């Protein structure tokens, strides 16, 4: 048995449904958005939204629509998991506590049934007497709700029709009503029933059933006013009542189908559609007194692909988008002078559908970097990915060589600090912040020509600086000097490290430790290291007033760090680092109670050592690497807690989550120096500085996944990241009408040079794919290839093969013609990139499509309709077959290690083909034998391979320990619920063996880990506990959410451990903690599931 | 093809759609497959096929001769092409093989440990998989042309019998009692068939063109008595409610169990509605039988349309079961086919015929 | 990014900073390498290196560090070149030569920390510090015929006692094939030269043994 833990990096972005009403209270007005498992409720203020919830449901939300009971004073939720959940959720709001109480739940699934061609349909009495649900064809499944059901005890009410495109409740009927499109042989005809609970059967329609048009796809039940429903089409919308039709055929509809309507006014006179290629209509009905009058439709202007859009007020239409960004846009009452009605206020990221993506680990660090090709048709685009924390830069200012930043309260009585004191070579300048105007002062007491080395407010009213030649006491007012201690034989100061009362120098390899007192520096003792003091710090701990009884030193010649404990400098601890670099930067801390020894030594490395502060006894030597150049940890606090900022050229902030560390990436090229300036005109600010610039801007919490976005509008499939060229390879595909012509600028048309696939091998809208290469800094697109006519690029892979030394990016492409249904010629092209040119070195026409391909130990490994073949680059340099093999229905995934290869067949969905260098053939070491219909499929190690099928599952095939050896065994089962697009070794993150990011087709990023079986055993029995203990939004059981579920097949997940199930252990309360570790103590438990949250 | 892929992956069409298309295309691409082979290992006819319902691994066959093979369908060789072994096989030199022809072997449902068998020696043998033992024995008065198990029920285990007397049999795989019998046909009862949908709704076929469905907890008859002009040319039921003009033998409900395909020897189906016994008027052509006992045919699962699979003559028929098209007819054996059983998993069709043959259809490319 | 100007600027910060202050390092590398100890102390000059790469010159500072390496490591060779010394001796001689070589870099880099980190290593085509000193040594001293020669054949010739069942300075070894190794002449110039002589010998003693 396998084991495993998968984790949700980034939670899923695709809102494919989203519904407005009074949910939270009576005069509110909520947007609750369905992404694919979240349930984000929001509040409508009169600006943007106002999140109030963001609950995660234990099922993909397939349905939602708010109804409001007889008797109800706000509005209740319906929520339809995709595997058939039925909840009331009920919102019920207890002070700070909000609680998404659940009044009803039930299983609404049938054992047997035809799962619907249109998908799940979920509609509700608009009286709220019945909710209807479609989920299997020929049967309409109706839940009562006159009667108080606890259970939701469905009936199922047949259905004559057995091909139903959509149906919706009508308007003012006195029985409840459907009216729906069916398709018969004969064409569409919409039709109309009475249910009736009484009965638990149809009757006969209030209007007989009427011919529609061939491809009238959706029903709009108008309210009371008029009654009927509206039928929208490809060409017509035709208006029934049964005795009235008002029918229209307007010629800007038929460009693109129209997907998603909704509802503007109360009355039903305005009402908005949206279509697949984006564009915002606006159906008007006019009335007469009443019965309605005449039809219009009007181009609104353009928005996001709109799967599922609501009208809030004011215009403010929320263009939920599946694809790409949930657009929330202002319906302006007059033109923008382009004929768009439509300003797009504002923009919700989305990682749409992940085609692929590619981990890099781009600016060379040692941080993963995904880069993934999110979107679609006209919102593709590039997402790049990664942790940190960024600054939001207030203020940027040009200062090269600058060398040190301290805040200054120039004035006694302020609070907050007014003066920032920069330091440059060899002198100083004073910089005073009065609001964000900020001039530069002089302060009387502070030599400005020289270097400084330390300066700040310390006790008794008093600052301090402390120059290359002697430390300085000023007094804050009149701003005149007090005291200047000096070497006493007049050499330069090395060193110094202040704080609140206590002053140490060191002067070559002598100490020196002055006690601030007014008016007076009083040198209390000194000593004579034995070796250069390289670098140190007295920063109090504890509740000591001002008082550190300790002053870690690091020394030069034997490499050490060590704690003296002052006044007497006695020695309690010595620590030899190692190594041939000296330390640079040691820095005393406190993080949650817990005292660290930051060490720095001067190549990066960095070390951090558990510190007992009475005692002085370094415990817990860790090391970690955070950079190259020397670094330098500067203190700072941040929401009433004390962080430590590493100045380097990698900027990373270390701060104690949970007792334990955290290194995290800033967002920044560099940063020299810091200081924490909480000026008037900054509050709780950082003034990052760096060679040429000083910024300021106040950096943000925890870490959390940042997402660039390079658009391409056009939709990207692949990409490849060519290391030695610098530069991605990525796989666009735009769209062309007619000759043919572009309907929008792609990045495909705006590329810096282009060229035509030029290939003498082969001799509505069409699609014209093309071979970007963007260059992996500026993310410009450097070329853009274009391919043959009817050429699909489904391949691309970037190695070097044989012997030569190019790097080459080769892509595999299928000609596609509409008459046939398979492909039959493809071709691998081997292009090479080089002086901002691609050339074709090298073509190979072969006989079907070339699904997926890689590179195979120098070999190119790629995989046409159902064979795969293993080329050779030859030194003649064309592509040479060597082996074949053709026992596939269809090999559309491969990946390797080593020499195996795991081939994902469409539907028999393993065959782990191994290549037998001695003899040149491949050698089928087994298959699994269960028709799981592939999505992606990946390698974890030698006896783990990781499939993720198109039911929304993951299972891990493992070779088993005669003939039976044949059989891959499935030992891990687990319902992800989300449509697995692509795998890709890596992490995010500089205890768990091995990580596997994966998108999806929701945007979810997902992180699959192995584990020891110890730690698996010890977190099943957690979740378990967990599920005892947490309470689910809607009552489903969690081992039934995680079930391995298709429609032939379903058994309960085993070797997987949910992770987002064990990370909520972080967000419950003490007292239940203790009853989920009612049999171990809290806290050891706490710290696992903490080195669990370190990965992602 | 490579467009319902890119819809996939973008999300656009839900992964159902691909799946659903695809096996639509594989089934109407199907066709004999010289790359597989199953092992000649019956001396006379094959009466019956039953791949087992869970996993699809396993293949049961009721020769006309008595000998129970039960083969194995997954390629555990390397080589493109190979022929499915036979694992087991109830031979004659068994101590309690069947005498004579068995007819109908089925799997006991959600347990594949054990399986079923029935034979005109007027027994009905329950095998045990692992041993080949027969568990429990019930021996009828008359023959029996046919038997089924409920697919679905996990309540009751009762088997219909359907035995050339005029009265239908329910044996009892637990606690063992014979005794309930569905009265109210009045000649043999050449196929039973027990309803996926409902746990207790039971339709059973006679040679005396009345096809009835009967709620076996109910025992005062049968709920309806299907007609084939849906009452138009009405009449008691004394002699009138005839679904077909000659025998009916064979039945299958629909995937979804919405509706129960009927074959009889009047050469035509109809494909009747489950719930009130209404013909939905689908005409299928003239559909050509002549046997005389229980014919065999299953539809399948899956698919966008679903397609019905019926022994005719001696080829396999593909019709559409809601259109009434003829698909094609496959087309491979030497004499009148028996049984064709569908492999739901991956879309293939093993037809056992009376030329001691079973043909496994398979797609193309 | 609102950016500020709103300053006077007056000072200039270098009054003649990088000639006097790289003299101060001057005397300093100079100090070091002859094993004279440091006048100057090593913060002031470590902090003196990391304003001079506050002016961009690391290039020039670069440059300049390499004419003090350069010229003392050929100041060594010529008492090497006297060949008024035995083999097993001259070994010590020229370990001696590295082993310093290795303690005076090793120095040199610690001051020059900074600028062999900021500067250097983003400069790929520029080599560290250290495989700046193992390149001097490499061309300047052991790249030497015959300094070369006479000290392959000397650690061969010790090894040749060795098989014949002496005991040697595996010390002496140790350092010798640890100095060819880092210096990266270790398989070019010794290898060949090993792998033949010891064909030679067991091949002899193999036919020798046989009738013996």
């Amino acid at each position: 048995m396998s084991y495993n833990y998968v984790v949700t990096a980034q939670k899923p972005t695709a809102v494919n449904g989203c519904v407005t009403g009074h949910f939270t209270s009576a005069e509110d007005l909520n947007l609750l958005i369905a992404k694919n498992t979240r349930l984000e409720i929001y509040v409508v203020t009169a600006e943007g939204l106002r999140p109030v919830k963001e609950v995660g449901m234990y099922g993909k939300i397939a349905v939602m629509e708010l109804f409001r009971p007889k008797g109800e004073s706000k509005d209740l939720l319906f929520i339809l998991t995709a595997k058939y959940n039925a909840c009331i959720l009920e919102y019920k709001q207890s002070g700070e506590s909000i609680d998404i109480i659940t009044r009803a739940h039930g299983n609404v699934q049938d054992r047997i049934g035809r799962p619907s061609e249109t998908g799940i349909i979920g509609i509700i009495d608009p009286e709220c007497r019945m909710i209807g649900l479609r989920l299997y064809d020929g049967l309409f499944k109706v839940i009562p709700l006159d009667r108080d059901n606890k259970e939701l005890k469905a009936f199922n009410i047949r259905l004559e029709e057995l091909h139903v495109i959509d149906v919706k409740f009508l308007y003012g009927c006195q029985a409840p009503t459907i009216c729906f499109v069916y398709q018969d042989p004969q064409g569409r005809h919409v039709k109309t029933y009475e249910v009736s609970l009484r009965e638990k059967e149809f009757n006969k329609g209030p209007w007989k059933q009427e011919n529609v048009e061939a491809e009238a796809s959706m029903v709009i039940a108008v309210p009371e006013p008029f009654g009927g429903a509206i039928i929208i089409g490809q060409e017509s919308i035709t208006y029934h009542n049964g005795d009235k039709y008002l029918a229209i055929a307007p010629p800007i509809i038929k460009q693109s189908t129209i997907v998603c309507h909704n509802r503007v006014d109360p009355n039903g006179s305005r009402y908005l559609l949206g279509d697949m290629e984006g564009r915002l209509f606006m159906l008007l009905l006019e009335k007469e007194e009443v019965t309605l009058k005449d039809l219009r439709v009007e181009l609104l202007g353009e928005t996001s692909i709109a799967e599922c859009l609501t009208y809030l007020d004011n215009g403010v239409v929320f263009v939920g988008s599946r694809l790409g960004d949930s657009q929330l846009v202002k319906l302006n009452v007059d033109s923008n002078e382009q004929g768009s009605y439509v300003v797009a206020m504002e923009t919700f990221t989305n990682l749409g559908p992940i085609v692929d993506m590619c981990v890099v680990d781009l600016e060379r660090q040692g941080q993963g970097q995904l880069v993934t090709c999110s979107g679609a048709f006209k919102e593709g685009s590039l997402r790049i990915i990664r942790n940190g924390i960024g600054i939001h830069e207030h203020a940027s200012i040009d200062l090269p060589g600058i060398k040190g930043l301290w805040p200054l309260r120039s004035d006694p009585n302020r609070e907050t600090d007014d003066t920032l004191v920069l330091s440059f070579v060899g002198q100083t300048r004073v910089l005073m912040l009065n609001g964000e105007e900020v001039e530069e002062t002089e302060l009387m007491g502070f030599v400005d020509d020289q270097q400084t080395f330390f300066c700040g407010n310390v006790a008794h009213q008093q600052l301090i600086q402390i120059t290359s030649a002697s430390v300085r006491l000023v007094s804050q007012e009149p701003k005149a000097l007090v005291s200047e201690w000096k070497e006493p034989q007049a050499k330069n100061i090395s060193v110094a490290s202040c704080n609140s009362s206590q002053v140490v120098v060191a002067v070559g390899r002598a100490l020196y430790y002055l006690q601030i007192h007014p008016q007076e520096l009083r040198q209390i003792s000194h000593t004579e290291m034995e070796h250069e003091v390289a670098c140190l710090d007295i920063t109090p701990l504890g509740d000591s007033n001002g008082l550190s009884p300790l002053c870690a030193i690091g020394l030069w010649t034997d490499i050490s760090a060590r704690i003296l404990k002052l006044p007497s400098f006695e020695l309690l601890h010595k620590e030899m680092l190692g190594g041939e670099i000296i330390p640079r930067s040691i820095l005393m801390t406190t993080f949650e109670s817990s005292h660290y020894l930051l060490c720095a030594l001067g190549d990066g490395a960095l070390f951090y050592f558990g510190l007992n502060i009475e005692t002085g006894l370094l415990s817990d030597r860790k090391k970690v690497t955070l950079g190259t150049q020397p670094t330098v940890l500067r203190t700072f606090r941040s929401l009433s807690t004390t962080n430590v900022f590493a100045c380097s050229d990698r900027p990373t902030v270390i701060y104690s989550s949970n007792h334990k560390l955290v290194f995290s990436n800033v967002n920044l090229k560099e940063v020299n120096y810091m200081c924490p300036l909480n000026s008037d005109g900054y509050p709780d600010s950082l003034a990052l500085a760096n060679n040429s610039t000083l910024t300021i801007g106040t950096i943000d919490e925890i870490q959390k996944l940042h997402i660039r976005t390079v658009p391409l509008y056009e939709s990207p499939r692949k990409i490849c990241y060519q290391e030695v060229s610098q530069c991605f390879g990525v796989l666009s595909s735009r769209i062309e009408v007619q000759g043919t012509t572009a309907l929008r600028p792609s990045a495909s048309t705006q590329a810096l040079s282009s060229s035509v696939s030029s290939s003498k091998l082969f001799s509505e809208e069409v699609e014209v794919h093309n071979l970007l290469i963007i260059d992996q800094h500026t993310f410009e697109v450097l070329h853009a290839h274009q391919f043959l006519q009817n050429e699909y690029a489904l391949s691309l892979v970037s190695c070097k093969l044989g012997k030569d030394p190019n790097t080459y990016f080769i892509v595999g492409t299928a000609m596609v013609y509409p008459e046939e249904a398979e492909p039959k010629q493809g071709r691998i092209v081997v292009f090479q990139y080089s002086d901002g040119k691609l050339q074709t070195v090298a073509e190979k026409e072969v006989k079907g499509a070339v699904y997926s391909m890689v590179e195979f130990n120098g070999k190119l490994l790629a995989s046409i309709n159902s064979t795969v073949r293993l080329y050779e680059w030859t030194t003649e340099k064309e592509l040479r077959t060597e082996c074949n093999h053709y026992n596939n229905i269809m090999a559309l995934y491969l990946k390797t290690k080593g020499d195996f290869i795991l081939v994902g067949d469409l539907m028999r969905s393993v065959l782990l083909l191994a290549y037998k260098p001695m003899e040149g053939n491949f050698e089928e070491i087994a298959r699994d034998f269960n028709p799981n219909w592939m999505s992606a499929v990946e390698i974890l190690d030698d006896d783990n391979f990781l499939g993720a099928e198109n039911a929304f599952n993951l299972f891990v095939c493992q070779k088993d320990s005669d003939e039976e050896r044949q059989h891959l065994q499935e030992v891990g089962l687990f319902h992800l619920g989300e449509f697995v697009n692509v795998f890709c070794h890596g992490s995010l993150v500089m205890p768990t063996q091995g990580s596997v990011l994966f998108g999806t087709v929701n945007g979810m990023i997902g992180l699959v880990t192995s584990l020891s079986e110890s730690w698996y055993n010890l977190l099943l029995d957690m979740q378990n506990r967990l599920n005892k203990v947490i309470k689910s939004v809607g009552k489903i059981e969690h081992s039934f959410w995680r079930s391995f579920h298709t429609e032939r097949k379903t058994e309960p997940a085993t070797g997987f451990i949910d992770g987002d199930l064990i990370e909520s252990f972080l967000d419950i309360s003490r007292p239940k903690m203790q009853e989920v570790v009612a049999n171990a103590t809290a806290d050891d438990l706490i710290k696992v599931v903490e080195e669990l949250t370190r990965i992602h | 093809m490579l467009g319902f892929l890119s819809a996939r992956q973008t999300g656009l069409e839900d992964p159902l759609r691909l799946r659903r298309a695809e096996s639509t295309r594989r089934v109407l691409g199907l066709e004999l497959n010289k790359d597989r082979d199953v092992e000649r290992i019956h001396g006379g006819g094959i009466n019956t096929l039953d791949i087992e319902p869970v996993e699809g691994r396993y293949m049961l066959s009721g020769g006309s001769d008595g000998v129970i093979v039960l083969y194995d369908l997954e390629n555990s060789s390397r080589q493109s092409y190979y022929t499915c072994k036979a694992v087991c096989s109830i031979g004659r030199d068994h101590p309690d093989v069947h005498r004579y022809s068995v007819e109908t072997v089925q799997w006991y449902p959600h347990d594949t440990g054990m399986f079923t068998s029935s034979s005109f020696d007027k027994t009905l043998k329950v095998w045990d998989t692992n041993t080949l033992q027969t568990a429990d024995v019930f021996n009828f008065e008359e023959t029996v042309y046919s038997h089924h198990m409920s697919p679905v029920s996990t309540k009751h285990c009762l088997v219909a019998v359907g035995t050339r007397g005029p009265k239908v049999q329910l044996c009892d795989l637990k606690s063992g009692s014979c005794s309930h019998i569905l009265q109210g046909h009045r000649q043999e009862i050449l196929a039973v068939s027990w309803s996926p949908r409902y746990d207790y709704i039971l339709a059973t076929a006679s040679a005396d063109s009345r096809v009835k469905l009967w709620d076996v907890r109910r025992a005062s008859g049968c709920l309806i008595t299907l007609d084939q002009h849906n009452g138009k040319k009405s009449q008691a039921v004394e002699s009138a409610n005839t679904a077909h003009n000659g025998k009916v033998n064979g039945l299958c409900f629909t995937s979804d169990g919405l509706h129960l395909l009927t074959v009889g020897t009047d050469n035509r189906m109809r494909l009747w509605n489950s719930s009130n016994g209404e013909n939905t008027l689908v005409n299928y052509g003239k559909v050509c039988n002549n046997s005389k006992k229980g014919l065999k045919f299953t539809v399948s699962c899956g698919c966008s349309s679903e397609f019905v699979f019926v022994p005719y003559g001696s080829t396999i028929a593909v019709y559409t079961v809601y259109s009434g098209e003829q698909i094609t007819m496959l087309k491979g054996h030497y004499k009148t086919v028996d049984c064709c059983v569908f492999q739901s998993n991956f879309q293939e069709l093993y037809s056992g015929s009376r030329d001691c043959n079973i043909l496994a259809w398979v797609p193309s490319l | 990014k609102l950016v500020i100007k709103n300053f006077r600027d007056r000072p200039r910060l270098p009054d003649n900073y990088t000639q006097d202050t790289w003299r101060k390092l001057h005397e300093a590398v100079r100090a070091v390498q002859s094993s004279t100890s440091i006048r100057y102390n090593l913060e002031e000059l470590y902090q003196a290196v990391e304003n001079l790469c506050s002016h961009k010159v690391s290039p020039m500072l670069y440059k300049q560090l390499r004419q003090a390496c350069e010229d003392h490591v050929q100041a060594q060779i010529l008492p090497f070149r006297e060949d008024s010394l035995d083999s097993v001796l001259f070994l010590k001689k020229i370990n001696t030569c590295w082993q310093d070589h290795c303690r005076q870099m090793i120095m040199i880099r610690s001051i020059f920390l900074f600028l062999d980190r900021t500067y250097v290593l983003q400069n790929s085509t520029l080599p560290s510090i250290w495989d700046m000193g193992l390149e001097l040594f490499r061309t300047h001293i052991i790249s030497d015929k015959m300094v070369q020669s006479k000290t392959i054949d000397g650690i061969l010739l010790l090894i040749e006692r060795e098989r014949s069942g002496e005991a040697v300075d595996r010390s002496l070894l140790r350092s010798l094939l640890g100095m060819l190794s880092d210096l990266q002449v270790y398989k070019d110039s010794f290898e060949l030269k090993f792998l033949e002589e010891t064909n030679c010998l067991y091949a002899a003693e193999g036919q020798r043994l046989m009738q013996e």
